[PDB]
C-alpha cells in the first residue's frame, strides 16, 4: 500500500 | 496458506485490520525499506503476526 | 484479612451470582469438542444452538461468515458486559470501568491514527470496540484537529489520567501510535492494580495474580517482537509495566537483553515463567509462546472463581469469554478454510 | 473510609483518656474513689437484666438477618440462571432464621427469671439479685453473640453452598454438613445461657 500525491490509496 | 497466517494472527493479535489498513504510508515493495507496520504485534502479535508478514511477501 | 465476607453482597451478592451464573455458560471441552466436529459453519451454528448461546445467530443471514459469527460473538459479551455494568454499585462500578479501559486505549489510538492522517472521526466509530465505545460528545465533530482530539480526550475520557504519561499533544505526532498504545497501557495497568490492591482483601488476593501476569507477559513479547526493529532499549524498557513480578532487576534485564535467549535466561529465575518458555518450542507444529501464555492467563482466570467475596470474578469472566468467542472464531475459520489440522489449536477452557 | 476514621478517632481518643485517667487515679492516691463495686452495686440489677434480654433477642435477630440477606442476595443471583436454586437452597435461609428462634426462646427462659426488690440498699438487694442480673446479662450476651456469630457463619456458607450449585446440582447435599457444623455453635450458646441462668431467681 501507499497513498500518492493526491494521497489516493492503491 | 497466507490466508490461514492471517486467521492464526487474528487470533492472538486482535482485530489488527483497522490498524494495519490505516496506517499504509508508502510502500514497502514496488515494481524500498520503508516498512510502517514494525512494532504492531509489539504486545500481543509477536510471532504470528511476523509470520503473516513473512507469508504474503 | 479485610473481612469482604461481611459486607460483600450487600451491594455485589446479586452481580456476583450473576456472573458465576454466566460463567457457568461457557462452553466446556465437550461442547469444544462437539464444534470441531463439525463440517459446515451452518452445522457450527446449529452444534452451537444447544449451548447457553442459543439463537444469538439464528437471526443472521443463512449463508454465514466468519465475520458475521465474530460480530455476534462480540455483541453478546458486550451485552452482558454492559447489563452488568448497569446494576453496578460505585466500587464495581469503577473496576468494570477500568476494565473498558483497556478497549478504550485501543480505540482512542484508533482515533488519533485516523485524525492525523485526515479520516472523519465520526466515521471511525464504526470500528471502535463496543466496549470502549467514546459516548461523550467532546471527541466527536472533531474537524480533523490532533490537538482538538488531544483536548477532548482530556476534558472528557477517564483516559486523561493516562495521557499525562504524556507530555503534550505533539506527542501525538511524534511517538509511534504503537509506542503511544503500550505507554497507555502500562499507564492503565499500574492504575488499575493499585486500585485493586486498595480494594484489598480477596479482591487483591484474586486480582494481583492477573495483573502481574499481563504485566510479565507483556514485558516478556515487548521484549521478544523488539529485537529486530528500530525501538531502542532505553525507549522499550518504558513500556515494561511495574506491576509484575519482573520489577527487581527482572525488567532491567530484560531492558539489556538483546536475543530470545537472553529473554529465556531472564525468565529461568521465575519457575513459572520457564515452563512456560520451555513448553513454548516456537517451531512450526507446536503451541508457540503467545498460546503457553494464553493458556496461562486461561488458567489465572479459572483459578480467580475459587475466590467467592471478590471482584475479580467479574475481570476473569470478562477475559475467559474473550477467549471463548476468540476459541469459537477460530473454530469456525478452521472450518472455512478447510485446515481441519490445527483446529484443535483452541485453549479450552473448563 | 471516613467514618472509619471517625471510629477510629473516637476509640483512640476514649484508650488514651482511660489510661491517663487510671494513670493520675493510680498514682494520685485517688484509688478509693475507682470504686468498681459503687459502680458494679448501685446500678440497679434490673438494668443489666433487661439490657440481658434486649441483646439476647436482638443480637440473634441481627445474626439472623445477616446472614439471611448473605446468602439471599446469592440465592436470588445465582437463580436468574438456575432457577432450581430457589426451592433447594431455602433450608440455608432457615437455618439463618434458626437462630433468631432460639433467640427469643433464650429471651423467654432469661425473662422469666425477672421479678422486683422494694429495695435499694445493697445490703437489701444482696447477693441473689445481683448475681440473678449479672447472670441475666452474661446469657443474654453470650445467646445474643453466639446466634449472631453462628447466624453471620452459616449465611457465609449458604451463599457459597447456593453458588455451588448454580453450576453443579449435586454439591449442595454435601456441603449442608457444613452448614449444620456452622449452626451448632447457635445451640451451644443457648445452652450456656440455660446453664449461666440455672440458678438465677430475682426477689
Ligand atoms: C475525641 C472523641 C470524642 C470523645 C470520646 C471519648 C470520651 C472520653 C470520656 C472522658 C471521661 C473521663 C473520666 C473523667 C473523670 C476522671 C478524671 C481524672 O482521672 O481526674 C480526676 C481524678 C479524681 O479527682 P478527685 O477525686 O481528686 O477530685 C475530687 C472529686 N470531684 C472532682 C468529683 C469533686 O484525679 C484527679 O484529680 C486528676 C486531676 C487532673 C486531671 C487529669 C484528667 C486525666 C486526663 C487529662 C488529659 C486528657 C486525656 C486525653 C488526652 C488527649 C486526647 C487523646
Ligand atoms: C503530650 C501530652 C501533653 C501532656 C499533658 C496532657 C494533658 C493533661 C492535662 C489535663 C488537664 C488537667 C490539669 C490539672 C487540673 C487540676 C487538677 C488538680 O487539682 O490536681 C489535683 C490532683 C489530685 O489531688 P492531689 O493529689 O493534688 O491531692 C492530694 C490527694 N491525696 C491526699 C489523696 C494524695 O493532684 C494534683 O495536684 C495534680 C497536679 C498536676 C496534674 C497535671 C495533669 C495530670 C495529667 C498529666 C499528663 C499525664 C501523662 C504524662 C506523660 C505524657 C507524655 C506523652
Ligand atoms: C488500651 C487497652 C487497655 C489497657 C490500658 C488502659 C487500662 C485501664 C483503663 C480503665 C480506666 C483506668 C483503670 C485504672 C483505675 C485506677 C485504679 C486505682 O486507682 O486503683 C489502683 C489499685 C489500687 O490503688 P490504691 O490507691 O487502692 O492502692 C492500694 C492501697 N491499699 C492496698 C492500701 C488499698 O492498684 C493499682 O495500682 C492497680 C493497677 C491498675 C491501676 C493503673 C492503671 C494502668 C493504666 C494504663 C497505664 C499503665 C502504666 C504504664 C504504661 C505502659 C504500659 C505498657
Ligand atoms: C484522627 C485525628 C484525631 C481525631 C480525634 C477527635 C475524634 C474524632 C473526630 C473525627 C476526626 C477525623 C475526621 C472525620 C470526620 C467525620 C467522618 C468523615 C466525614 C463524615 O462524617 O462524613 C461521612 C459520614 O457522614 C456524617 O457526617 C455522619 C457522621 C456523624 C455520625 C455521628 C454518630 C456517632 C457518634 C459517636 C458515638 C459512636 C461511637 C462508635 C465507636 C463519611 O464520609 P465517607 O467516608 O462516606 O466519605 C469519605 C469522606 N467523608
Ligand atoms: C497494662 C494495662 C493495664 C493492666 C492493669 C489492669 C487494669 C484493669 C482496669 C480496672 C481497674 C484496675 C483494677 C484495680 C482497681 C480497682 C478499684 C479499687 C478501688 C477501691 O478501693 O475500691 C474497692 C472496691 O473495688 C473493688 O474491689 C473492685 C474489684 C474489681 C476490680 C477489677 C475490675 C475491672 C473490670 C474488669 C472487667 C472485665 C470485663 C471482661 C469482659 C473498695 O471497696 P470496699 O469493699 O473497700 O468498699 C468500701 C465502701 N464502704
Ligand atoms: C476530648 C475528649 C477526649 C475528652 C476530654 C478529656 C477529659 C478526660 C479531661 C479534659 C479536661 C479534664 C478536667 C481538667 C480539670 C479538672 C479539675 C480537677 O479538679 C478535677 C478533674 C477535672 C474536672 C478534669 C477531668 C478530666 C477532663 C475533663
Amino acid at each position: 500500500g501507499e497513498l500518492n500525491k493526491n494521497r489516493h490509496p492503491n | 496458506e497466507a490466508a490461514f497466517s492471517l486467521a492464526e494472527a487474528k487470533f492472538t493479535a486482535g482485530d489488527f485490520s483497522t490498524t494495519v489498513i490505516q496506517n499504509v504510508n508508502k510502500a514497502q515493495v514496488k515494481i524500498e525499506g520503508t516498512d510502517s507496520y514494525e512494532l504492531t504485534g509489539l504486545a500481543r502479535g509477536g510471532e504470528q503476526l511476523a509470520k503473516l508478514k513473512r507469508n504474503y511477501a | 484479612s479485610f473481612f469482604p465476607e461481611l459486607y460483600f453482597n450487600v451491594d455485589n451478592g446479586y452481580l456476583e451470582g450473576l456472573v458465576r451464573g454466566l460463567k457457568a455458560g461457557v462452553l466446556s471441552q465437550a461442547d469444544y469438542l462437539n464444534l470441531v466436529q463439525c463440517e459446515t459453519l451452518e452445522d457450527l451454528k446449529l452444534h452451537l444452538q444447544s449451548t447457553d448461546y442459543g439463537n444469538f445467530l439464528a437471526n443472521e443471514a443463512s449463508p454465514l461468515t466468519v465475520s458475521v459469527i465474530d460480530d455476534k460473538l462480540k455483541e453478546k459479551m458486550v451485552v452482558e458486559f454492559r447489563h452488568m455494568r448497569n446494576h453496578a454499585y460505585e466500587p464495581l462500578a469503577s473496576f468494570l470501568d477500568f476494565i473498558t479501559y483497556s478497549y478504550m486505549i485501543d480505540n482512542v489510538i484508533l482515533l488519533i491514527t485516523g485524525t492525523l492522517h485526515q479520516r472523519s472521526i465520526a466515521e471511525l466509530v464504526p470500528k471502535c470496540h463496543p466496549l470502549g465505545s467514546f459516548e461523550q460528545m467532546e471527541a466527536v465533530n472533531i474537524a480533523q484537529t490532533p490537538a482538538e482530539l488531544y483536548n477532548a480526550i482530556l476534558v472528557d475520557t477517564p483516559l486523561a489520567a493516562f495521557f499525562q504519561d504524556c507530555i503534550s499533544e505533539q506527542d501525538l505526532d511524534e511517538m509511534n501510535i504503537e509506542i503511544i498504545r503500550n505507554t497507555l497501557y502500562k499507564a492503565y495497568l499500574e492504575s488499575f492494580y493499585k486500585f485493586c490492591t486498595l480494594l484489598g482483601g480477596t479482591t487483591a488476593d484474586a486480582m494481583c495474580p492477573i495483573l502481574e501476569f499481563e504485566a510479565d507477559r507483556r514485558a516478556f513479547i515487548i521484549t521478544i517482537n523488539s529485537f529486530g526493529t528500530e525501538l531502542s532499549k532505553e525507549d522499550r524498557a518504558k513500556l515494561f509495566p511495574h506491576c509484575g513480578r519482573l520489577y527487581p532487576e527482572g525488567l532491567a534485564q530484560l531492558a539489556r537483553a538483546d536475543d530470545y535467549e537472553q529473554v529465556k535466561n531472564v525468565a529461568d529465575y521465575y519457575p513459572e515463567y520457564k515452563l512456560l518458555f520451555e513448553g513454548a518450542g516456537s517451531n512450526p507444529g507446536d503451541k508457540t509462546l503467545e498460546d503457553r501464555f494464553f493458556e496461562h492467563e486461561v488458567k489465572l482466570n479459572k483459578l480467580a472463581f475459587l475466590n467467592q467475596f471478590h471482584f475479580g470474578v467479574f475481570y476473569a469472566f470478562v477475559k475467559l469469554k474473550e477467549q471463548e468467542c476468540r476459541n469459537i472464531v477460530w473454530i469456525a475459520e478452521c472450518i472455512a478454510q478447510r485446515h481441519r489440522a490445527k483446529i484443535d489449536n483452541y485453549i479450552p477452557i473448563f | 473510609t471516613g467514618l472509619e476514621l471517625l471510629y477510629l478517632g473516637i476509640f483512640v481518643a476514649f484508650w488514651a483518656c482511660m489510661i491517663v485517667v487510671g494513670i493520675c487515679y493510680t498514682i494520685f492516691d485517688l484509688g478509693f474513689r475507682f470504686d468498681v463495686a459503687w459502680f458494679l452495686t448501685e446500678t440497679s440489677p434490673f438494668m443489666w437484666s433487661n439490657l440481658g434480654i434486649g441483646l439476647a433477642i436482638s443480637l440473634s435477630v441481627v445474626g439472623a438477618a445477616w446472614g439471611i440477606y448473605i446468602t439471599g442476595s446469592s440465592i436470588i443471583g445465582g437463580g436468574v440462571k438456575a432457577p432450581r436454586i430457589k426451592t433447594k437452597n431455602l433450608v440455608s435461609i432457615i437455618f439463618c432464621e434458626a437462630v433468631a428462634i432460639y433467640g427469643i426462646i433464650m429471651a423467654i427462659v432469661i425473662s422469666n427469671m425477672a421479678e422486683p426488690f422494694s429495695a435499694t440498699d445493697p445490703k437489701a438487694i444482696g447477693h441473689r439479685n445481683y448475681h440473678a442480673g449479672y447472670s441475666m446479662f452474661g446469657a443474654g450476651l453470650t445467646v445474643g453473640l453466639s446466634n449472631l456469630f453462628c447466624g453471620v457463619c452459616v449465611g457465609i456458607v449458604g451463599s457459597g453452598a447456593a453458588l455451588a450449585d448454580a453450576q453443579n446440582p449435586s454439591l449442595f447435599v454435601k456441603i449442608l454438613i457444613v452448614e449444620i457444623f456452622g449452626s451448632a455453635i447457635g445451640l451451644f450458646g443457648v445452652i450456656v445461657a440455660i446453664l449461666q441462668t440455672s440458678r438465677v431467681k430475682m426477689g
